[PDB]
């Protein structure tokens, strides 16, 4: 979640799997800005869905 | 005809016409803050 994502940021001494699992996180938000910003959603038509 | 060409000639129908782009500016509503618990302080009015 980005609960327990906070805690994989600001260690520094972090282990392989656990920043895997962080970039997985954050190129899934990428994929997401993407899949917004291609389209168009502007908030009040995405927080509906 | 005797060459084998049409006397009535055939339809040429009107094509589709370019229609007119539309997009929308869609707009939303955060609320106001809630006003904070006020804090009394030590100083008198002027200072604060």
């Amino acid at each position: 979640t980005f609960d327990d994502f906070m805690i994989i940021a600001a260690n520094r001494d972090r282990s392989e799997n656990e920043t895997s699992n962080m970039v997985a996180f954050c190129q899934v938000l990428g994929q997401l800005s993407l899949i917004v910003r291609n389209i168009g959603l502007s908030e009040n038509e995405l927080t509906l869905l | 005809t005797i060459d084998g060409q049409p006397l009535s000639l055939s339809l040429y129908a009107t094509p589709a016409d370019p229609s007119m782009l539309l997009s929308a500016a869609i707009t939303a509503s955060q609320g106001g803050g809630d006003l904070p618990h006020a804090v009394m302080p030590m100083y008198r009015f002027p200072v604060i």
